[PDB]
């Protein structure tokens, strides 16, 4: 019929089309050699606990920073209120509260917390990198770009980044290594 | 006959136990002087080939040689995402990443590592460093097998590469009788691999297609039919 | 009326075996000889110094990418080859860079001399929908530009104007990903943009093709709210030789003072951090990411909760609109209004020169443009905050309420009739 | 005659707004209702095929793009990370490069369909002028295009067909130089075909452009002497939908001939020896630059003063006139002498289905072609060099000499009127 | 005042003296710790610069570094066509290629390099291993010297370079006082040699090109007022 | 006047075009990173004289092939007559005949000539590199890209190579090492 024999060889063209074209938006996708994104083995190794460590990683720095105990106060003198985001992002653990007892990091395969501090250093605003070594008006991070201001445990303050700085999964290796994946 | 692999054909999605035999020997032959640059280590676990087991893949990686780094100079672990190693020079040879396209290709490498057989009754005494081989033809010959004219008299040439098998150089862990004309192709279908890894997305692909469009074709003629049946019908 | 003067073919042998291939006809009869008024200002220019820049941005492009190396490791070195060893190098790169500069300064005098003489009004719709979307295309070409460098301001320029896609909800990182080739940037990123960058400008050419279809079919604006008056037409001079001469001497002007920046103040304009190599693990301060893209760097990086005309806190209401996504509604209509502007304006009127408060509302809107570009290089401090808010919030006004409410009262003025206006 | 059948815009107010831009009006009235004969057979399609070929070279280039990197110490490997990593990969490069060979095959059979029926014949010069135009600029473009992989032919089919331009005298060596960038092939070159390689195809679309607004002005030519009859014309069904839908069948089939070629045999066209990395102090055997340039390289080759039919000993009077510019002179003119063809035929006659000694003489013509193509791939040695000679020398007289002495005495067959052969 | 340079305007093709100066100051102090990989070494004979002699040049690249090669592996004879060295690490500082016109540019060199007095009165210890500038701005401050809201109180910051020169450093052939500032404002122009060398082609073209349009631009002024006279001459 | 004024405008018009254009075909030529083109020391070292050697330089091959009696003879034994190329291509020395003794190379710093022949390895017709180690009709070179015969000492045969291998510039570093350029 008229009507059947059109509409089902246009469809079959249309189908066709689109066959032809998914590949030509798929191949710009991450390709196998991106595919990999694996882990990184980076060594504590005595820098003088207190004043940063940076390592590159899938693309990103990874920030490992030791503790100075004024720094640590002023964390774990922050109540849950007015913190904008109190999930604690670090995916090491549940959605537990970001309070800076779960907030620090694992314990050297020990027991203590307030003491070293491994985050992922992308502002979740765009991406930016936040200048470190006591900066801002919360005595942490300060974000260039747009003006985000990071405190001590790495939870965002006064600007646009909607939440703090996440948390990768890494173990410690026995007291001197750190695991990155 | 002619011992025409699996893949040869419309079908044949590379037989994988086949794979495995040949990075067993690859990698305890041929890899003591060629190399796969062109070839990352994490295609290993990739469908299509030999689907290994990831933490081999790891295990294996770490055991090869050192690649130092591209940002800072230091002799690292080797990491799988890095790719195979490079034999170059010093009685080495060339890379065998895309060897089987470069000549009808895998029947070559058999036809090649199978025949190397002694000097002929032309020159026995033979050449010193050089060794004979049945099918390599770009190799130089002794003035005693030329004709008038420089062309060679025997069906090969002279091949720098030693005879890389004995009658059993290795164990098969499955359980299958090593000798060296398995090995050669079971080599062979590796190299193959090494070179065309897409092989069996690419048949189904154009299955795929061509029966797409046998359809659309027939679905367009009988569109034609229709339209031009008022002006060919009285004739 | 609309005399197009075919010219006949009747010239000779030559001009009559040409009607195998009509081409001159073309030409002569329609875009050399093309009736155009004699009120035209000095502001009619502005179209011929676009599509000569455009030519030369073209030209100087296909030079550079002879020497040009796609790769994070040989971009920077490539382009130190360019300026060094090259026989113009220097030339080519500064006339390519400082180009795209005139580029944008022309199109946006281009654009207000539009919004002042009615040329959105009817029955000039489709060149305004056209010339938006060249706007995009270009905004988007000099971007992917700007990046292939791999200097210092290029990686961060390129991160935060591709977390933007990311922002939004649910296909924002998906998004993200198919455009950068992967979580983050890297060569990848450098290839797409390379080949969009070596693209797009033949799409922005056809496009002319339509612009410049466009407004041959439908009459030149003129100083006034009048038409060529087709019914014969002592008015409306043709466009070659005078119009064609006029515009020549502007642009040897333009040229002039061009080089001599070229020549003399090449770096000006330019960010000197784009001169270090990159490193994923520094940021600078003041990324500040060029002069074109300020308004709405500004427009976005403006709402964030931080004024009592902060709408953020109200438009939480849903969950799903927060900041970021606000900020990234709020430039696209900054845009999308601007080309539904021709809709919005609810007058039977046209060019300002008869409606005075018009031109208070729309100097203003121009000491806007220049007050948003001032604003998104400084921090987002006080009072810079209030003042990006006033701005923005001004903008979207006149585009959306101002121009209705002076459509409805605004013809305190007599209106000039015979487009000859022999004063 | 002639309906355009502009459609008057009266479908709605939809079709009258769109009196602004004019465009559906071109489509509708010329593009795509434009009459053409009955009498068409299958050969009347190739047009289609090459259409839809270069749209998908372009696309494929522009994804290519994408991921390839111009430099001798990155390209081999881009490559192989296209056709390992990347999702499609494979199909895109086996369809770039085997499309190519079906372009060109296509093009062969446009051109041949040609020559039978007097389509260079006036009215339709203008058409075979633009057509000559377009086949050198691609095959540049391919030439430009089979060095970027930087195997081992690429180098050398790139030496030798750029030390042609150096063997003319006085200006030989500085254009040689000019063109490679130094003296010998290296990463300049590389860039200069990359970025040549990636511009000339929009050059060609336009060149496209002008092919289809000549042969729409002038009618399709028609396997008959005999044109629309225009004064209303019975004959002459419109273009859509009848032959829109009969090159799509055809082109369907096309394209799954192509697609399990590409499946099944897509290494087959190709050289192996383009798979090992380059050596610029070895040279393979064999090199044969490729398929659709062994008429041109045998043409070439051939003539090398060792045949008693030997015109180098003669042309040698003039001391500068040595062999190699010799058979570059010959190459260029078995180019320019197919293009003058329309004004060497001095037949008042049509297609060669009323001209039987044309018949035989052009099937002569076929078989030659076929035959250089075979013999550009077979050493100079005896007896080839013979046989090339006489090819040679038979293309040239046929396009010289044939076609006069047929239009003067070639006229024995009844020729047929009333386009609507309802036989 | 200003101490403005040569170069400093429309004119003042980089005096060539001063530069050859900068380079005897730039590799006997500066090439310790800073290298110029953006620069050929055979740039040294190009015209608009220190026009040296090539002999000398290819001498002097002879006893630098040792840059192995690209293709093969060994340490060779460094040919001028190569590039300056790089110091990378371990003490060592970024590339002055193109400092120039990262940061009016010399000026700033020159006021950097002068300036590393001691500590002022307000941290007098200062820091160990970090020593003091007065016009880097982009280094650290005590917190003895920051204001209330984190904002130094000092003109510069603390920078990881030593005071690279003392009251007569090195010895000018040609005869001149080799005071600290004569050889920061020489090694300030060698460096903006290094980054643009091209600057005296620049101006020369402006001026050209400037001549011939302004030429052009009267020209075409002059047709535009006579084609458009019979249109303004009754107004 | 009307004259005048209308034509110099387009004079200045086109020269300024000219001005333009001439740049944007001048970049295309070689850049100062190619205009080196400088020497290279390549070291005989005991290569097993008689078979070949073969040097990258300048992006073309330079052979340094020692002599095999027969070669020479064969060389020594070619009269004038019948040699397409009698020029003797080496650019060390004159215009002289293409004579052996000439052509050969000079005597180590001392006195012999039929022992060493370092020629360019760039057939004269295109440029392709023939195949060496005794091929073709004459027992020397044969380019495979179109099939041009040289000779013993490189001086061109049998094809359609105008002239034989040219000898660039070299002088010897007293009995070891070879100097090219
Ligand atoms: C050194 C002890 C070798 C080992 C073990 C293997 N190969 Fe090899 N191979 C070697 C050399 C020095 C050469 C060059 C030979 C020449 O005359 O140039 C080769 C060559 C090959 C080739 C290419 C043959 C050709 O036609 O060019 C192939 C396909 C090849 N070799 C295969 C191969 C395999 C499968 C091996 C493991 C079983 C292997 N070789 C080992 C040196 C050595
Ligand atoms: C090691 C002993 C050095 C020698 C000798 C010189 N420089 Fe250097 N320089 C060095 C370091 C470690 C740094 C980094 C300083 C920091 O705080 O990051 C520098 C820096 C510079 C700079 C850049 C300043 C800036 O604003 O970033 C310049 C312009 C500079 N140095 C100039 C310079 C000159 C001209 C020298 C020779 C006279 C010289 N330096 C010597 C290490 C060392
Ligand atoms: C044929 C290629 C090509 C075309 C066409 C082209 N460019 Fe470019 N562009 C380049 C290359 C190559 C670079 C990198 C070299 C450079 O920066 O000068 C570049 C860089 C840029 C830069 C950064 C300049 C710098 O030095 O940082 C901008 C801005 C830019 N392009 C804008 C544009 C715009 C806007 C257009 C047209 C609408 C355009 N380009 C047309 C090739 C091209
Ligand atoms: C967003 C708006 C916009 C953009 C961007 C734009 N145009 Fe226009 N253009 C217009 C309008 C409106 C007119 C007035 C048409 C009329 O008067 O009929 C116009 C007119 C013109 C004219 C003829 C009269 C004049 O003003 O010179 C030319 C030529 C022209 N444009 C070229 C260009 C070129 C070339 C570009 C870009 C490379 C461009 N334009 C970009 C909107 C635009
Ligand atoms: C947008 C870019 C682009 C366009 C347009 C394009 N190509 Fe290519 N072409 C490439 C790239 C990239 C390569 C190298 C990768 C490859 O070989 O597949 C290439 C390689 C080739 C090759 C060698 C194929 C191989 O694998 O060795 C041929 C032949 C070729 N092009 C011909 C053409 C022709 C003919 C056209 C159109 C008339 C065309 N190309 C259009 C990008 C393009
Ligand atoms: C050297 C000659 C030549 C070349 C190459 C050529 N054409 Fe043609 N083309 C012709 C001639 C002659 C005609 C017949 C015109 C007529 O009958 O009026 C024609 C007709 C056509 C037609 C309409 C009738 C038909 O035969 O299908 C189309 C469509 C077409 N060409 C497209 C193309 C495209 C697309 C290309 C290249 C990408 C191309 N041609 C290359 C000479 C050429
Ligand atoms: S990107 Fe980090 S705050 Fe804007
Ligand atoms: S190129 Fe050497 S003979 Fe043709």
């Amino acid at each position: 019929r008229r009507d059947f024999l059109y509409h089902a060889t246009a469809a079959t063209g249309v189908v066709v089309t689109g066959a032809a074209v998914w590949p030509l938006i798929n191949q710009m996708n991450a390709s196998a050699d991106v595919k990999a994104m694996a882990s990184i083995f980076v060594d504590v190794s005595a820098v003088e606990v207190g004043t940063q460590l940076t390592v590159k990683w899938r693309g990103k720095p990874v920030f490992i920073r030791r503790r100075d105990e004024k720094d640590i106060e002023l964390a774990r003198s922050v109540p849950l209120g007015a913190l904008r985001d109190t999930s604690a992002e670090n995916a090491n653990k549940p959605g537990a509260e970001a309070t800076d007892e779960n907030r620090t990091l694992p314990a050297f395969d020990g027991t203590n917390t307030g003491e070293w501090l491994v985050m992922l250093g992308v502002c979740t605003h765009l991406g930016c990198v936040p200048m470190g070594d006591k900066s801002g008006d919360f005595g942490g991070w300060f974000c260039p770009c747009h003006g985000s201001h990071y405190d001590s445990a790495g939870r965002i303050r006064k600007g646009p980044a909607p939440r703090n700085l996440d948390i990768p999964v890494a173990a410690f290796v026995d007291e001197t290594t750190i695991k990155l994946g | 006959p002619d011992h025409a692999f699996s893949f040869e054909g419309i079908f044949g999605k590379y037989d994988q136990a086949q794979l495995r035999r040949g990075f067993q020997v690859y990698n305890e032959v041929c890899s003591a002087c060629h190399g796969m640059k062109f070839v990352p280590i994490r295609t290993l676990a990739d469908d299509g080939g030999p689907q290994l087991d990831p933490t081999f893949v790891r295990e294996y990686a770490a055991g090869l040689d050192t690649i130092i780094d591209k940002d800072s100079g230091e002799e690292r672990d080797r990491k799988e995402t890095d790719m195979f190693p490079t034999r170059v020079g010093d009685g080495m040879g060339p890379d065998l990443s895309v060897m089987a396209k470069a000549r009808g290709g895998p029947e070559y490498i058999y036809n090649y590592v199978i025949g190397f057989e002694e000097n002929p009754e032309c020159a026995p005494e033979g050449i010193d460093g050089y060794y004979y081989n049945k099918t390599f033809q770009i190799g130089g010959v002794p003035d005693t097998c030329k004709d008038a004219a420089g062309v060679k008299i025997t069906h090969g040439s002279w091949a720098r590469m030693p005879p890389p098998l004995v009658d059993d150089q290795v164990t098969y862990e499955d359980g299958t009788p090593a000798t060296v004309d398995q090995m050669a192709q079971d080599v062979s279908a590796f190299l193959m691999w090494a070179a065309e890894p897409k092989l069996v997305a690419r048949k189904q692909m154009g299955l795929v297609a061509m029966v797409m469009l046998g359809l659309l074709s027939v679905m367009l003629y009988l569109t034609n039919k229709r339209l031009w049946a008022p002006y060919k019908g009285h004739k | 009326s609309g005399i197009p003067h075919d010219h006949y073919e009747p010239k000779t042998g030559i001009e009559k075996w040409l009607h195998d291939r009509l081409p001159i006809v073309g030409l002569v009869y329609d875009t050399i000889m093309i009736p155009t008024p004699k009120n035209l200002n000095w502001w009619w220019i502005w179209g011929i110094v676009l599509a000569f820049t455009l030519v030369l941005q073209i030209v100087t492009g296909i030079v550079l990418a002879m020497h040009y190396t796609p790769h994070v490791d040989l971009a920077f070195a490539s382009v130190e080859h360019i300026m060094r060893d090259v026989n113009g190098g220097w030339a080519m790169r500064y006339i390519h860079a400082n180009g795209a500069s005139l580029f944008f300064l022309a199109v946006y005098i281009h654009i207000f001399r539009g919004l002042y003489y009615g040329s959105y009004k009817a029955p000039r719709e489709i060149t305004w929908i056209v010339g938006m979307v060249i706007y995009l295309l270009m905004m988007g070409t000099a971007f992917m530009g700007y990046v292939l460098p791999w200097g210092q301001m290029s990686f961060w320029g390129a991160t935060v104007i591709t977390g933007l896609f990311g922002a939004i909800p649910g296909i924002g990182p998906s998004i993200q990903a198919w455009l950068l080739g992967g979580p983050a940037v890297d060569n990848a990123t450098l290839n797409r943009f390379f080949s969009l960058h070596y693209l797009l400008p033949f799409v922005i050419a056809a496009l002319v093709a339509i612009h410049i279809w466009a407004f041959h079919t439908t009459g030149n604006n003129n100083p006034t709210g009048v038409e060529v008056r087709r019914t014969a037409e002592k008015d409306t001079l043709p466009f070659w030789p005078y119009f064609v001469i006029k515009d020549l001497f502007a642009l040897a002007l333009v040229l002039l003072g061009f080089f001599a920046v070229v020549a003399y103040m090449p770096n000006y304009l330019g960010h000197p951090d784009n001169y270090v190599q990159a490193n994923p693990l520094s940021t600078p301060a003041h990324i500040v990411p060029e002069w074109y893209f300020l308004p709405f760097y500004a427009i976005l990086r403006a709402f964030a909760a931080d004024v009592w005309v902060v709408i953020l806190v109200d438009g939480l209401t849903f969950g799903i609109v927060d900041a970021k996504f606000f900020g990234v509604i709020a430039m696209f209509g900054a845009i999308a209004v601007m080309a539904l502007a021709p809709w919005l304006d609810t007058s039977k009127v046209r060019s300002g020169a008869y409606r005075p408060k018009f031109r208070m509302w729309f100097w203003f809107l121009v000491l806007d443009f220049v007050v948003l570009t001032w604003v998104g290089a400084m921090p987002t401090e006080y009072p810079y905050d209030w003042i990006s808010l006033i701005a923005s919030t001004y903008w979207f006004a006149y585009f959306l309420v101002i121009l209705p409410l002076l459509g409805a009262t605004e013809k305190p003025e007599p209106i000039p009739a015979s487009i000859e206006e022999d004063f």
